């Protein structure tokens, strides 16, 4: 279909089912590190799995009882969920 | 030795003779020095009358570098005579 040269909004899904941190390996490959090297540790291929499943949804100010208008106002509570094997990436979406 | 007792260590030849020259008053500055921080980066009206409800005030810490605080509300003398002021500084709610 196509290719995203880039970071995606659902790389956290891969992550957490392979165990590497894609975003700081961005970083370490912009600097020249060898994926095999010190900084990386890419496993080999056949060495990467998937450990059980991940699944990424997102929280839109889309209101989905109008075709989805993404409603402008001001946040005056906000309860975020936490829990192990849980990530929040928190971007409009705070107390003030 | 009589400085560097009674602070911990960093004294330099400044502080000497500011001390020799107003033995009393450097001392007050000290006082203050570690009870406030550097005053000297608020900007004069905050550095006379604080702030006003809802206000939001940029102190300018380093090239790149600077706090910004809104003061939200003060409360009520508790049983003992403190005020509670519901501050927000750098997208983080604080109470002092």
């Amino acid at each position: 279909i196509e290719v995203n040269p880039r970071v995606q909004v659902e790389h956290t899904i891969t992550e957490m089912v392979t165990g590497i941190d894609i975003v700081k390996t961005q970083i370490l490959v912009a600097a020249g590190a060898d994926l095999f090297g010190e900084e990386i540790n890419m496993p080999q291929q056949k060495d990467i799995t998937t450990l059980g499943y991940a699944i990424q949804c997102r929280i839109t100010t889309e209101d989905p009882l109008n075709d989805f208008m993404p409603d402008t106002g001001t946040i005056i509570a906000y309860r975020s969920s936490g829990g192990f094997g849980v990530r929040l990436d928190a971007g409009d979406g705070f107390q003030g | 030795e009589l400085l560097e007792e009674e602070q911990q260590g960093p004294v330099t030849e400044q502080d000497i003779i500011s001390y020799v020259l107003y033995p009393k008053v450097y001392e007050q500055y000290i006082q203050t020095r570690n009870q406030y921080g550097n005053l000297s980066l608020l900007d004069t009206p905050t550095f006379f009358f604080g702030m006003r409800n809802g206000e939001t005030v940029e102190i300018e810490i380093d090239k790149g570098k600077r706090l910004i605080i809104k003061l939200e509300t003060i409360s009520e003398p508790d049983e003992n005579g403190n005020r509670t002021i519901y501050y927000a500084m750098n997208g983080q709610a604080r109470r002092i």
